[PDB]
């Protein structure tokens, strides 16, 4: 019956803290920070202000462009009739260029807007990684986001520049819509064996799990010992305490081994990065490498073998 | 900002020029090419 | 042009500057594309001759 | 893959790659995992696992140098530590047996209410002033427009019966979040910091029940050296107490139910 | 053995349903009333399964029967024996294992609790673990029941259990459009993003730039207050986390409890109630 | 007509909001035009003339 | 405005900034909304009828 | 106004501002919804009939 | 309102604001929801039938 | 709130007027609209 | 807000001449295109 | 803001020169373009 | 014509941010140029020159 740190019960407030000032080059921060009791009944109720440098704008701009394309072309589809646009929303989208112009600039119509819009969600995305490392260390901060961001941004390119363009196919590159995009993953699994057989996916999974696992534990753990300032990890990292005392101990008399209020945060950043890493891996192999991972698998002695209560015939042979 | 009026311009020129090394390097690249493969 | 100067007393010049620079960078990267995509793909399609078509073959 | 060697191609190479560098990085972590708390203490048992190495397979890493904030000493890791006391007696001499909290456990400072001796220097904010302070100096603050102000709420023992009330709710200059509530006890007529984390709000009856320690225990609550600010050392100190209550405040709690 | 500072927490008792008996440690693990049992199932599984590895498909002789994790897998009984003990060889054994594994996660789960008590801490951990526990039941129990078949669950194959999904998944064609699977997926993603941020940030403040001080929240709470504009807060991250994950699970849990016993058409269709809205 | 009593406008509405909001609107809107138009029949890039210098020169 | 003359009162309860700005947006959007919903099916002067010759006749 | 007589006491329990800005939207939305829904199937005056076939007669 | 005599007491346990505005949403949804159900199925009075198609006869 | 009766009318009058400027502006829009392509 | 009547009227004036600067440059824009490619 | 009329005015011309510089640099871009392959 | 007035800019804009960032701006574009010319315009490598590098090589 103890206040289980769910939603900050009683809150409090103080003026808008525009963060630690920045050196000679970091333009002025911008915004008149706001407060939201609700949002704040979970976290730092203050809102903003936010920075906006060159890449900051430069990137944001290159952002709300593809959107203004992948967004436009899409609406066009349902002949500028929003009503249905609203209906066939989750279905709509913008497809890539036809297998002909494999790499050539597709016409203003046939998959053109997609290559256009694409490149603008190729830069802005890559430019925003800059809007990190930049605003990152200019805080006296090292780089670990910027890092991961790549690992992720890596996989994104393994779904474009690096592979789709690597197989000469302005098609082999994912569409641009929830469902259709939801289909690309579907389509892919097929066109090439069946991904469940490409290790680097069955791998990249365990990770997307671990993260779904760990940052899910340490999120609790912290909480469990959040009374003992566990949440204050920062210092716990430096000057330990009963927090990291009670915590790690848990896992010690649980799964045996254990670690530190520091270490964990490591595996964290790792499993995560070691996810999109393995992602873009398979996705890169699958295409210009093995064509059917199911065959691959068994051909390596991997793929299992069950009895056979059902089998069919083969027209191409008897006929 | 972060500068004055003298040391400031010292840079204006110092770099302005250098850059032209490029524009020039680029132009040799754009002209030497044109001579090679005519693009249109 | 006369009265246009007063704008600098309310809006941070640096802002509009970096704002403009980013605006002309994407646009140009856009236009050359939005056109090279449709109008005249001056790069690959008409000139000078097909060194690849009439050559490779 | 389990038999030995069968197929042979390219991609299957790489699967070996990552699934190698993994077993490398795995160790990296292992080491980085060991920084603090290492090496181990007793021989109550040996290292469970495949290869029972001296002390952990990954040779303990080297010292790490933590450059603390302005006006702050420097910390490192690993960093040998001075053995502590064990105010308790082993229920059994058997390796792995529990240690009973001699005398009054509530303060015997053991397990359920034990703690380390963090630096005796109030953790400060960005520039200088100390982060966690009472709403006294925290005058530039204001209760969340809406949330019922806790200043004046009568605390109530887990036994139910009252146990003093409140005073200043120690906010913070770093994050507008309440972290402590001053509790002018009833018998001591003193001030005992209340760890919000342990304080359950009951905005319906102005109360603030804490199912952690009986009303009386608010007297044995480690007293604050200075009321205008609290140091890391004690930051852990006040907390750890109530903590014990979780397994002390009643003979019931500690002992099994079935 | 004990940690540098563990030696001072190993109080006596704190157990749940009894356990003041085996209330001790071994290596770095606390036993109690649950560390004990879970073990049982463990070998009467980790090894009971070995029997399976031994037996295999046809028999322990069939060229089909192998010893390669990649292939080894214990198959559930045929839908035939609905909600009844199947012949180990034909199904039961599978059930048996599963029988155990249930408790092995129910014990270790509880054992976690006794611990959570000893170390006089919060219990967010187990409570969390439970979801994960549950999602394993509502995916080999809650469902198969509303399908009248135990053998109607899934296998225990190193990768073999993969297909089991492949099928039951296609049983609705584009499983992808399942409303849940969408969200539940989304979470298992968002989680793997925030995580790839917190665990990052921290490891970027406590070990910041060269010749720099162990930064303070006075940075963190601005790090994103700059890039993205706003910062959920520090305490928060360790909330959003459990949230995401402890939801993602419970979601997916729904995701496959309803797929079948609550919906037979191909999911893509479910998405029709949308279209047919008397409006567009 | 409007102007005389419309200076009082800036007396409630900040100059920055109008200066900032309008630029954003004029350009995004400007863009959604050639754009929604370009894709329309009166396309000009690859639609008609001048003489097919591409079709002629290419082949 | 036979009755909407006694409305003067409203302004205090309805903040000028909140009501002024917010309504100039609802218009800025619906503006596009309509032209889009109408441009979509009703009639499309853009691709509905001549002049649409230059596109086909003027093209090749 | 059988009940509208004593109904005045209504302003007292219901916030003037909360109820005023609320109907402001419900009406603002309900109406855009109704013209959206009716116009969709019933009578789509837009792409439905007369006066002339701007598209049909003009396009061709 | 016979209940009233014995029904007044309800309001001491049920906050006026909590139940008043609350039911206001309930009435608003169910309603919208019903037309949605009836209309969509039973008889779609709108696009369903009579007096007769207007856009269909005027279009062709 | 935040305002009083006196400017309550002033803001009231300035805004009411303009509103009718658009009503006349757009009514006229729908006028040339009907002129061009008659609808319904 | 943030100003008085004085600074207010001055802005509005110059601010207008700048707006007619657009309408004129854009109307003349439309017209030039109107002559070339006739829409409708 | 954060400046006076003096320092401001100066900025207005200096950047204005470089601004038209664009209108010019890009006008030569088109005019020589329209020359090459007439569009519309 | 306009060269003289501009030098005063350095005080207002930091050299490092503008100089090192451009260092990239210049490098990024030139990489994504061969990227566009190489991808579509012409493949100076496998284009003209006896593509029979493997037709006369694999043999
Ligand atoms: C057919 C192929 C279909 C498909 C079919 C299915 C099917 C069928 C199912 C899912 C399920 C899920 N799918 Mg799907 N899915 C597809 C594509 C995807 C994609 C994708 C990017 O393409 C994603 C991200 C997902 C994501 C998801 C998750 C939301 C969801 C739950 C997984 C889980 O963690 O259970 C969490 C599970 C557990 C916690 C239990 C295990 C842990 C136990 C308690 C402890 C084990 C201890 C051990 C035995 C002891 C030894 C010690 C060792 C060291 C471990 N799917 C394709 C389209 N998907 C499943 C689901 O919804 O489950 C609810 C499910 O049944
Ligand atoms: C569609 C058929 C015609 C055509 C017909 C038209 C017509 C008709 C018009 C245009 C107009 C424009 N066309 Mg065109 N156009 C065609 C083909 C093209 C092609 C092409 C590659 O083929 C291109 C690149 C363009 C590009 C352009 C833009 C340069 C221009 C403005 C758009 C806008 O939204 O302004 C929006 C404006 C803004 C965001 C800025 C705000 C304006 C105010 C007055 C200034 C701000 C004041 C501030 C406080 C001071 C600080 C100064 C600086 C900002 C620092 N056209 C074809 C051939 N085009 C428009 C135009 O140029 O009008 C003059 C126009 O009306
Ligand atoms: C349908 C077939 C017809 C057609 C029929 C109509 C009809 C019918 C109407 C329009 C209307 C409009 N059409 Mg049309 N239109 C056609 C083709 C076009 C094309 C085209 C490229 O082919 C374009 C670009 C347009 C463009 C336009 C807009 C000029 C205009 C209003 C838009 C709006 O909602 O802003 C909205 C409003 C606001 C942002 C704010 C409110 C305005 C207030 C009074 C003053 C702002 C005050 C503020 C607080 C002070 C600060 C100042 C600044 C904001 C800082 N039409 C075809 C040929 N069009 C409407 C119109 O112009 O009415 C006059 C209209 O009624
Ligand atoms: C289905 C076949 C019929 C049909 C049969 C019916 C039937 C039968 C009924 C309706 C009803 C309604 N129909 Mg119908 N209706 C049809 C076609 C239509 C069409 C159409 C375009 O074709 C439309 C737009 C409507 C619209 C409507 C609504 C006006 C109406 C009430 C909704 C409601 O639940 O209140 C929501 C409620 C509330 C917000 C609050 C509760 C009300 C209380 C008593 C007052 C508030 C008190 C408050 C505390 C004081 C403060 C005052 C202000 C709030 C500040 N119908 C077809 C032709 N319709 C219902 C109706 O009108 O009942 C009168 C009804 O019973
Ligand atoms: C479309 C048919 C023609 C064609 C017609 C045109 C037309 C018409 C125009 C261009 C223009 C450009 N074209 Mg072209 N172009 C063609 C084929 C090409 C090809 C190619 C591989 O085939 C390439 C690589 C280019 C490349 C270029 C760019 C050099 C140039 C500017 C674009 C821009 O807006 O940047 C965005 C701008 C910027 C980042 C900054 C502006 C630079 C100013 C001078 C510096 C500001 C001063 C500041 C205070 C000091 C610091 C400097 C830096 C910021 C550090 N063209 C074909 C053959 N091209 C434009 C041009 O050349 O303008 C001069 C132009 O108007
Ligand atoms: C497309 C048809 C032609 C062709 C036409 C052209 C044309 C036309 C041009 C090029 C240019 C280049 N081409 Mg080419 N090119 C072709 C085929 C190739 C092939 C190939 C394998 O076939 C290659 C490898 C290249 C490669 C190159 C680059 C060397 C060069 C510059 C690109 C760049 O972005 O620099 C990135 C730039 C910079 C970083 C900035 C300037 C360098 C500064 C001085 C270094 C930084 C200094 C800093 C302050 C100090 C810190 C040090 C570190 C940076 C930290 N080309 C074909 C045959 N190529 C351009 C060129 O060479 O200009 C000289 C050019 O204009
Ligand atoms: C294992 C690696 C995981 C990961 C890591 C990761 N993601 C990251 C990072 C990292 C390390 C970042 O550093 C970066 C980030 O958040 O930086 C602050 C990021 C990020 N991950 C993101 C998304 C994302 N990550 C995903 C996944 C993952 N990222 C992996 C699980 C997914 C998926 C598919 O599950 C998504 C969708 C972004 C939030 C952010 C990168 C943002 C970026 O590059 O933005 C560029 C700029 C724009 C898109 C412009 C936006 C335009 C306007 C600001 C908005 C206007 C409205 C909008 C257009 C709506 C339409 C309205 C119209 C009517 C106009
Ligand atoms: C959203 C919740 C996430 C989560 C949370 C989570 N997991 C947890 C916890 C928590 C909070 C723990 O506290 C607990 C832990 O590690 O405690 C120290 C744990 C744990 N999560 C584990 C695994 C695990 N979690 C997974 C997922 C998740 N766990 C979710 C992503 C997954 C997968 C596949 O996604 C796995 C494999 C364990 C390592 C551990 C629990 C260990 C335990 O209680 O083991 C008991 C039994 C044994 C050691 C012996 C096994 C003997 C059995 C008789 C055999 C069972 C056979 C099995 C059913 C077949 C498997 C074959 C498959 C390949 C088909
Ligand atoms: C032929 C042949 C060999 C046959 C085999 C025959 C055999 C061996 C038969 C025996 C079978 C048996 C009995 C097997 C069981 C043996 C046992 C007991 C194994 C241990 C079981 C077990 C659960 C092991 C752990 C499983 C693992 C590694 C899971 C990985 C998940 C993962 C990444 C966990 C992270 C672990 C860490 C680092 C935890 C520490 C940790 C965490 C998580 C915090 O959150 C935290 C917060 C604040 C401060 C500190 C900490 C902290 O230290
Ligand atoms: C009309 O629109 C209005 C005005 C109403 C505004 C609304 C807009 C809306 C609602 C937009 C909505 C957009 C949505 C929902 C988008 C959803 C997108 C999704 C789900 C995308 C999913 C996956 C996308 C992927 C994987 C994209 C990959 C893109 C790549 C890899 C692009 C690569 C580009 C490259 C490499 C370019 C290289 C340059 C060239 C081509 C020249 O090199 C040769
Ligand atoms: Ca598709
Ligand atoms: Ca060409
Ligand atoms: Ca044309
Ligand atoms: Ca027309
Ligand atoms: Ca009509
Ligand atoms: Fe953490």
């Amino acid at each position: 019956p103890e206040y289980q740190n769910i939603f900050t019960a009683v809150q409090v407030r103080a003026p808008a803290y525009p963060g630690v000032p920045l050196p000679k080059g970091n333009l002025p921060r911008i915004g008149r920070p706001i407060f939201s009791y609700w949002l704040g009944k979970i976290g730092d109720a203050q809102i903003g202000p936010i920075y906006l440098g060159l890449t900051g704008t430069l990137s944001i701009f290159f952002g709300l462009v593809a959107i203004s394309i992948i967004g436009f072309n899409m609406l066009a589809s349902v002949h500028w009739d929003v009503f249905q646009f609203l209906k066939h929303f989750f279905w709509l989208g913008l497809e890539p260029p036809p297998p002909q112009y494999g790499l050539r600039i597709p016409p203003l119509s046939e998959g053109g807007w997609w290559l256009m819009a694409g490149l603008f969600l190729t830069l802005s995305i890559l430019l925003w990684w800059v809007r990190t490392y930049k605003r990152a260390e200019a805080l006296g901060m090292s780089q670990h986001l910027s890092w991961a961001f790549a690992a992720a941004i890596f996989f994104y390119l393994v779904l474009g520049f690096i592979r789709p363009v690597m197989m000469g196919s302005w098609a082999k590159a994912v569409p641009f819509g929830i469902f259709p995009h939801l289909d690309w993953t579907a389509a892919f699994s097929i066109r090439y064996g069946n991904l469940y057989y490409n290790p680097f996916h069955m791998l990249s999974i365990a990770f997307l799990y671990g993260s779904a696992l760990l940052f899910a534990m340490h999120g609790a753990t912290i909480l469990s010992v959040s009374r003992f300032g566990g949440d204050r990890e920062i210092d716990q990292i430096t000057h330990r305490g009963t927090a990291a005392e009670r915590a790690a101990l848990f896992w010690r008399w649980t799964m045996g081994f254990n670690v530190t209020m520091e270490s964990i945060h490591r595996w964290a950043w790792w499993c995560a990065v070691l996810t999109v890493i393995t992602a873009g891996i398979g996705i890169l192999l699958s295409g210009t490498v093995v064509d059917n991972w199911y065959l691959w698998a068994v051909k390596h002695g991997m793929a299992p073998a069950y009895p056979e209560v059902v089998t069919a015939v083969n027209p191409y042979e008897t006929a | 900002t972060g500068l004055t009026d003298d040391e400031a311009k010292e840079f204006h020129a110092i770099f302005m020029q250098s850059m032209y090394a490029w524009f020039g390097l680029v132009v040799i690249a754009h002209l030497l090419a044109w001579l090679y493969r005519p693009w249109l | 042009n006369a009265n246009l100067y007063k704008i600098w007393l309310i809006l941070d010049p640096r802002r509009v500057l970096v704002s403009i620079v980013a605006f002309q960078i994407v646009l140009g990267l856009l236009i050359h594309m939005i056109v090279l995509s449709t109008d005249l793909n001056w790069l690959d399609d008409n000139i000078p001759v097909s060194y690849q078509a009439l050559g490779k073959k | 893959s389990a038999g030995i060697t069968h197929y042979i191609d390219a991609a299957q190479i790489t699967i070996w790659a990552f699934w190698l560098f993994f077993f490398g990085l795995i160790i990296y972590l292992r080491r980085e995992d060991k920084r603090e708390g290492y090496p181990l203490d007793s021989d109550r048992t040996e290292r469970s696992g495949g290869r029972v190495k001296v002390v952990g397979f990954p040779d303990l890493p080297d010292p790490k140098t933590f450059v603390l904030p302005h006006n702050g000493g420097t910390v490192v890791a690993p960093r040998v530590e001075a053995p502590v006391a064990v105010n308790a007696t082993p229920f059994s001499p058997a390796p792995g047996s529990p240690l009973v909290p001699n005398g009054d456990p509530m303060l015997s400072g053991f397990g359920p209410a034990a703690s380390p001796d963090r630096p005796k220097h109030c953790d400060l904010t960005f520039e200088g002033l100390p982060k966690i302070v009472p709403m006294r100096v925290a005058k530039e603050f204001s209760i969340a427009e809406g949330d019922p102000d806790p200043r004046g709420m009568t605390v109530v023992g887990l036994d139910g019966e009252v146990a003093g009330t409140v005073s200043d709710v120690w906010v913070d200059r770093s994050e507008p979040q309440i972290r402590y509530l001053e509790v002018e006890v009833a018998a001591n007529k003193k001030k005992v910091l209340l760890p919000i984390g342990f304080s359950r709000f009951d905005k319906k009856a102005r109360k603030v029940k804490v199912d952690a320690i009986k009303a009386a225990h608010f007297a044995n609550v480690p007293t604050l050296s200075n009321p205008d600010q609290v140091t890391l050392y004690e930051e852990d100190k006040v907390c750890a107490y109530y903590a014990g209550g979780k397994l002390y405040a009643t003979a019931e709690r500690a002992g099994p139910l079935l | 053995a004990m940690l540098s500072f563990e030696k001072k927490y190993r109080v006596r008792g704190g157990t749940l349903i009894g356990g003041d008996l085996f209330d001790f440690w071994v290596g770095p693990f606390y036993v109690g009333f649950f560390g004990v049992v879970g073990f049982c199932f463990t070998l009467l599984g980790v090894l009971l399964i070995v029997w399976g590895a031994t037996i295999g498909p046809t028999g322990p002789t069939s060229d089909l029967q192998t010893y390669n994790l990649w292939r080894i897998s214990i198959a559930p009984p045929d839908l035939s024996y609905g909600l009844r003990m199947a012949p180990l060889t034909e199904g039961g054994l599978w059930q048996i294992i599963t029988i155990c594994a249930a408790g092995a996660f129910i014990s270790w789960a509880l054992r976690e609790v006794e611990i959570c008590r000893k170390l006089g801490i919060g219990f967010h951990v187990p409570f969390a673990f439970s979801f994960a526990i549950g999602a394993y039941l509502v995916l080999v129990f809650v469902r198969p029941l509303l399908m009248g078949a135990w053998g109607h669950g899934f296998p225990y194959g190193i990768l073999s259990h993969l297909d089991w999904v492949s099928n039951v998944g296609y049983q609705f064609l584009h499983f992808h459009y399942n409303p849940a699977h969408m969200l539940a997926i989304s979470f298992f993603f968002t989680n793997c993003l925030a995580l790839s941020m917190h665990g990052s940030l921290i490891l970027s403040v406590t070990n910041p730039q060269k010749g720099e001080p162990v930064k303070t929240s006075e940075h963190e709470n601005t790090f994103f207050r700059d890039i993205v504009g706003y910062s959920i807060g520090a305490l928060a991250i360790h909330r959003l986390g459990l949230f995401l994950a402890l939801s993602a699970a419970f979601w997916s849990a729904v995701c496959i409890l309803i797929s079948g016993p609550f919906w037979t058409r191909g999911w893509p269709e479910w998405w029709n109630w949308w279209l047919e809205l008397p409006l567009w």
